[PDB]
C-alpha cells in the first residue's frame, strides 16, 4: 500500500504501429444470420496507428529496465492488446485526477480472484504491484499491493471467486494475446474481452478477431483518463542485487484510441461476426 | 406548529345503508405534506385498515370490505380530511381513529404503516 | 356474407366474381410474462436475523448494492410493531428500482419511536438522528425487550443526550468529549458545566414499552444518474406456453407464437433479430432454449358468389391460413345462425391460396369461371 517512487527508467521515444483490422465488438446482442448489417458506433479505424508499450528487462549492458505505465487519455473509448506468457499485466486504473477527491475505478487480478472498485482511491504517483520469488518453499507469489496507499467514501466493490493462475516465468514466443474494449457511453461501463493463443514476439498476426461483450459495470462516472498495472519480478531477492530494483517480464501492449464510424460486419449462419469492412478507409 | 395534533369529530348514530361523514382536523406542520389515514376499532377490538388518501390527493385506497362503500377526501387549505360513509352496514360500529404519516402518494394499508393516531370518534350503524 | 359483400359494394344486387370483404386475425390468448431465474437475494437476514444491533447514536452504516434485492420478507412475517416507508412502496417493494441503499440499524426507545420520524424534532431527531425534508427509504422498529434488556439493565446502549446544534440529514455524531453547556472549560475534567454527552437507557424487561428497547432499521434508497442494481422480478414471472399471445420477454411487449427453434446461438444469451429488424427468435431465460416468433394468423376474408340472380348461396375465402384455424378466425362472437355454416363445417378445401369455405371440391377440370387463384378456379354449375 505504500507509495515507491520507482527508478532506473531509461525512457525511449513513443512507438507507433499498424492495428491491421483488429479489434471489433457487438455494438449489441442480436442474432444475425448470414446478413451484412451496418452499425455507426465508436470503432477503431482500420490500419490504425496503435501505440506500443514494453515490458523487458536485458541482462549484460543495454540497460533497457522500462517499466510502461503512463496517464495517456481516455477519450471516448480505449482499445488495449496484450501479448504476453505470464500475465505481467495484472490491472488498469480509470480516473479524472486519480486521488481521493474524485471517484476512481480500479481493476486488478490478485493471483487469486479478479477485483473491481470504484472509489476515491488515493493513487501513488507510480503505482505497481509486486511478485516476489520466494525460493524458501518453492514458489512464485504476489507479495505486495502498492496500487492505492488509502481509499475514502468508495461507491462500487465486486469480488471474483477464488482462481489459481500460473505466475511462473514462461520464456520463448508468446503465447497469450488478450485483446479488450473499455467504453463509458451514457454512464455504461462497457467492457469486451477476449483471449487467444499466438506464437510469436512481435508483428502481431494478419487476421480478424470479434471481441465479445464480458460486462456492462454500472459506473456513471466521467473517466477521462487511464493507466495499466505491471508487475515485475524483485532483484535482490532473485539476484538481480538491484535495490531499489525490479525486473519486467517478457510483455507488451498496444493502446488504441476508438472514433464514430461506421461499420459494415457480415454475421455468419452461426451468428459470429466473420468479417467488418470500415467505410471510410478507401 | 410542529406537531401534527389530529382530532375527530362527526362520529354519531346513522341507519344502516344511509350517508354520514366524519372530520379529522390536524393542527401543526405542513398537512398538504402528510398521508392519512382513517382505521376503524371496535370496542375491545384491534385497529382494522379503513381507507388512505395521498399528501397530494393523487389517489384513494380503501380495505376490502370498505372499498366503493366509503369514500376519502382531504383540503390542504383547511387542514382538514373528509371521510364519506355511504352504503353502510351494521358492522361498521366502532370508534374510527384518522392517523398522519409524512409518506409519499402510494398504497398505505397497515397500521405499522403509520406514525400517528388521533382521539378517534365513535360510530353506530343499526 | 352475401349481405357483407353487398354493404362493401353500396349496392343491393352483385355480380359474379370475388370480391375481397374484410380481414382476420387471432389476438392474443391472455398473456405471457418470462425473466431469469432470479438468483441470491441481498443480505437481509443480516439486517432482521442477526443476533445483535448498534446504538442509536452509534448506529450502523451498511452499503446495499450489487445484489438482488427481496423485500417480501419485511412484511411477510408481521412481527414489526412499526414498518412505515416515505417515497417507496410498502407493500410492492419488489417492484421497484435503486441504484443503492443504506442501511442504518440501531436501538431507541419505545417513546422515542415518535422522535424517529421524517422531519422531526426531538432528542433522537436532534442529537442522535435525523432524516431530511424529501426522505426516500423505509423505517422498521420492533420491540428488542427480551433480546436487547438485560435482568439488571442493559446500559451497553448510549443515546446523545446533549448537543451544541441539531444534527443534519443522515448525519452521525459519535464524539465521546464531555459536553460543556456553559462559560468554564472542562479542561478533562466532568462535573459542574461539563456532562458526558452520551446517556445509558434502563433497558429493562420489567420495563414500560416507552423505555424498553426497539430495534430500528432505517433502508434509505437513492437512484443517482448510473444503473440501477436492484431491479427484476424479485419473487417470480413464470409458467408461460407456446401460444399466439402476447408476450413480455426482457422489455419486449410483442404479440405471436412462441415454438421451439434448433438453431444454434451464440454461448452468451440475448435477443434475437432478422434482416428486416424485426425480432423473429427471443431467448428462454429459464432453459437455454431458443423460442421462435411469428405472426398468428394475418391474412384476409373474401366471398365468392355468382350474382344474386339466379343463386344465393355464397362461400368463403381465407387467405393464407391453415383450415384448422379457421374456426377461431375472428368469430364466436358473431350472428351464430348465419356463420358458422360457412367457416366451420363440412366443405373445407385447402389450396395454395388458403381455406375455402362453402364449396365442394372436384376432380374435373373446366374453364376458369372465378378464380381462386393458384389455378384453382370456382364455379358455381352443378
Ligand atoms: C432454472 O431454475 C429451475 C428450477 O430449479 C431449474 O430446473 C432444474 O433444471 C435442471 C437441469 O435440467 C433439472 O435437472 C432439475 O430437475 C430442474 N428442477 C426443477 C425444480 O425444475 C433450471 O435448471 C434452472 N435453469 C438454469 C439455466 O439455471
Ligand atoms: C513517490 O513520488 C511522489 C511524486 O513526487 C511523491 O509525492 C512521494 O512522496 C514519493 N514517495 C516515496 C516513498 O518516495
Ligand atoms: C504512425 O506512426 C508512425 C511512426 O511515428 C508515423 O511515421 C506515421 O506517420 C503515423 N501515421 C499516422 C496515421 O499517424
Ligand atoms: C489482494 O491481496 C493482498 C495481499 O497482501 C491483500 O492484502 C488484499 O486484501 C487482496 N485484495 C482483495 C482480496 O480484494
Ligand atoms: C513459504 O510458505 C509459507 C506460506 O506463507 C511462508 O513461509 C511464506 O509465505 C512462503 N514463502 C517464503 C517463506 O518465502
Ligand atoms: C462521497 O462523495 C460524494 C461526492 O459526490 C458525495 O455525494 C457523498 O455524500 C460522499 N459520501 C460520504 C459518505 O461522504
Ligand atoms: C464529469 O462529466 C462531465 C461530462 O458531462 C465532464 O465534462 C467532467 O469533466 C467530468 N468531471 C470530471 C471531474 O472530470
Ligand atoms: C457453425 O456451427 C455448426 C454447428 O456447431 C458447425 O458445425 C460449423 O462448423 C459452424 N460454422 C459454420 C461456418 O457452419
Ligand atoms: C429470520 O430471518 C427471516 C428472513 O427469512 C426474517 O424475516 C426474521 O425476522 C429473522 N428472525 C428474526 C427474529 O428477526
Ligand atoms: C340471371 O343470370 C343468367 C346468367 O347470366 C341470365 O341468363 C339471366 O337472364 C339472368 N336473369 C336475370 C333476371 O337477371
Ligand atoms: C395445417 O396444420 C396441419 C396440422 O395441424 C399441418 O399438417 C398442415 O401442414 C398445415 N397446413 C398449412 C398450410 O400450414
Ligand atoms: C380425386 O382423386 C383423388 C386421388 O385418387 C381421390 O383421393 C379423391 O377422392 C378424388 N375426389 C373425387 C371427388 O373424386
Amino acid at each position: 500500500s505504500q507509495c515507491v517512487n520507482l527508478t532506473t527508467r531509461t525512457q525511449l521515444p513513443p512507438a507507433y504501429t499498424n492495428s491491421f483490422t483488429r479489434g471489433v465488438y457487438y455494438p449489441d446482442k442480436v442474432f444475425r444470420s448470414s446478413v451484412l448489417h451496418s452499425t455507426q458506433d465508436l470503432f477503431l479505424p482500420f490500419f490504425s496507428n496503435v501505440t506500443w508499450f514494453h515490458a523487458i528487462h536485458v541482462s549484460g549492458t543495454n540497460g533497457t529496465k522500462r517499466f510502461d505505465n503512463p496517464v495517456l487519455p481516455f477519450n471516448d473509448g480505449v482499445y488495449f492488446a496484450s501479448t504476453e506468457k505470464s500475465n505481467i499485466i495484472r490491472g488498469w486504473i480509470f480516473g479524472t485526477t486519480l486521488d481521493s477527491k474524485t471517484q476512481s475505478l480500479l481493476i486488478v487480478n490478485n493471483a487469486t480472484n479478479v477485483v473491481i472498485k470504484v472509489c476515491e482511491f488515493q493513487f501513488c504517483n507510480d503505482p505497481f504491484l509486486g511478485v516476489y520469488y520466494h525460493k524458501n518453499n518453492k514458489s512464485w507469489m504476489e507479495s505486495e499491493f502498492r496500487v492505492y496507499s488509502s481509499a475514502n467514501n468508495c461507491t462500487f466493490e465486486y469480488v471474483s471467486q477464488p482462481f489459481l493462475m500460473d505466475l511462473e516465468g514462461k520464456q520463448g514466443n508468446f503465447k497469450n494475446l488478450r485483446e479488450f474494449v473499455f467504453k463509458n457511453i451514457d454512464g455504461y461501463f462497457k467492457i469486451y474481452s477476449k483471449h487467444t493463443p499466438i506464437n510469436l514476439v512481435r508483428d502481431l498476426p494478419q487476421g480478424f478477431s470479434a471481441l465479445e461483450p464480458l460486462v456492462d459495470l454500472p459506473i456513471g462516472i466521467n473517466i477521462t483518463r487511464f493507466q495499466t498495472l505491471l508487475a515485475l519480478h524483485r532483484s535482490y531477492l532473485t539476484p538481480g542485487d538491484s535495490s531499489s530494483g525490479w525486473t519486467a517480464g517478457a510483455a507488451a501492449y498496444y493502446v488504441g484510441y476508438l472514433q464514430p464510424r461506421t461499420f459494415l460486419l457480415k454475421y455468419n449462419e452461426n451468428g459470429t461476426i466473420t468479417d467488418a469492412v470500415d467505410c471510410a478507409l478507401d | 406548529n410542529s406537531q401534527v395534533q389530529l382530532v375527530e369529530s362527526g362520529g354519531g348514530l346513522v341507519q344502516t345503508g344511509g350517508s354520514l361523514r366524519l372530520s379529522c382536523a390536524a393542527s401543526g406542520r405542513t398537512f398538504s405534506n402528510y398521508v392519512m389515514g382513517w382505521f376503524r376499532q371496535a370496542p375491545g377490538k384491534e385497529r382494522e385498515f379503513v381507507s388512505s388518501i395521498e399528501w397530494n390527493s393523487e389517489n384513494t385506497f380503501y380495505a376490502n370490505s370498505v372499498k366503493g362503500r366509503f369514500t376519502i377526501s382531504r383540503d390542504n387549505a383547511k387542514n382538514t380530511v373528509y371521510l364519506q360513509m355511504n352504503s353502510l352496514k351494521a358492522e361498521d360500529t366502532a370508534v374510527y381513529y384518522c392517523a398522519a404519516d409524512r409518506g409519499s402518494s402510494y398504497y398505505y394499508t397497515r397500521a405499522s404503516e403509520y406514525t400517528y393516531w388521533g382521539q378517534g370518534t365513535q360510530v353506530t350503524v343499526s | 356474407p352475401l349481405s357483407e359483400t353487398k354493404c362493401t359494394l353500396k349496392s343491393f344486387t352483385v355480380e359474379k366474381g370475388i370480391y375481397q370483404t374484410s380481414n382476420f386475425r387471432v389476438q392474443p390468448t391472455e398473456s405471457i410474462v418470462r425473466f431469469p431465474n432470479i438468483t441470491n437475494l441481498c443480505p437481509f437476514g443480516e439486517v432482521f436475523n442477526a443476533t445483535r444491533f448498534a446504538s442509536v447514536y452509534a448506529w450502523n452504516r451498511k452499503r446495499i448494492s450489487n445484489c438482488v434485492a427481496d423485500y417480501s420478507v419485511l412484511y411477510n412475517s408481521a412481527s414489526f410493531s412499526t414498518f412505515k416507508c416515505y417515497g417507496v412502496s410498502p407493500t410492492k417493494l419488489n417492484d421497484l428500482c435503486f441504484t443503492n441503499v443504506y442501511a442504518d440499524s440501531f436501538v431507541i426507545r419505545g417513546d422515542e419511536v415518535r422522535q424517529i420520524a421524517p422531519g422531526q424534532t426531538g432528542k433522537i431527531a436532534d442529537y442522535n438522528y435525523k432524516l431530511p425534508d424529501d426522505f426516500t427509504g423505509c423505517v422498521i422498529a420492533w420491540n428488542s425487550n427480551n433480546l436487547d434488556s438485560k435482568v439488571g439493565g442493559n446500559y451497553n446502549y448510549l443515546y446523545r443526550l446533549f448537543r451544541k446544534s441539531n444534527l443534519k440529514p443522515f448525519e452521525r455524531d459519535i464524539s465521546t468529549e464531555i459536553y460543556q453547556a456553559g462559560s468554564t472549560p472542562c479542561n478533562g475534567v466532568e462535573g459542574f458545566n461539563c456532562y458526558f454527552p452520551l446517556q445509558s437507557y434502563g433497558f429493562q424487561p420489567t420495563n414500560g414499552v416507552g423505555y424498553q428497547p426497539y430495534r430500528v432499521v432505517v433502508l434509505s434508497f437513492e437512484l443517482l444518474h448510473a444503473p440501477a442494481t436492484v431491479c427484476g422480478p424479485k419473487k417470480s414471472t413464470n409458467l408461460v406456453k407456446n401460444k399466439c399471445v402476447n408476450f413480455n420477454f426482457n422489455g419486449l411487449t410483442g404479440t405471436g407464437v412462441l415454438t421451439e427453434s434448433n438453431k444454434k446461438f451464440l454461448p452468451f444469451q440475448q435477443f434475437g433479430r432478422d434482416i428486416a429488424d424485426t425480432t423473429d427468435a427471443v431467448r428462454d431465460p429459464q432453459t437455454l432454449e431458443i423460442l421462435d416468433i411469428t405472426p398468428c394468423s394475418f391474412g384476409g376474408v373474401s366471398v365468392i358468389t355468382p350474382g344474386t340472380n339466379t343463386s344465393n348461396q355464397v362461400a368463403v375465402l381465407y387467405q393464407d391460413v391453415n383450415c384448422t384455424e379457421v374456426p377461431v378466425a375472428i368469430h364466436a362472437d358473431q350472428l351464430t345462425p348465419t356463420w358458422r355454416v360457412y367457416s366451420t363445417g363440412s366443405n373445407v378445401f385447402q389450396t395454395r391460396a388458403g381455406c375455402l369455405i362453402g364449396a365442394e371440391h372436384v376432380n374435373n377440370s373446366y374453364e376458369c369461371d372465378i378464380p381462386i387463384g393458384a389455378g384453382i378456379c370456382a364455379s358455381y354449375q352443378t
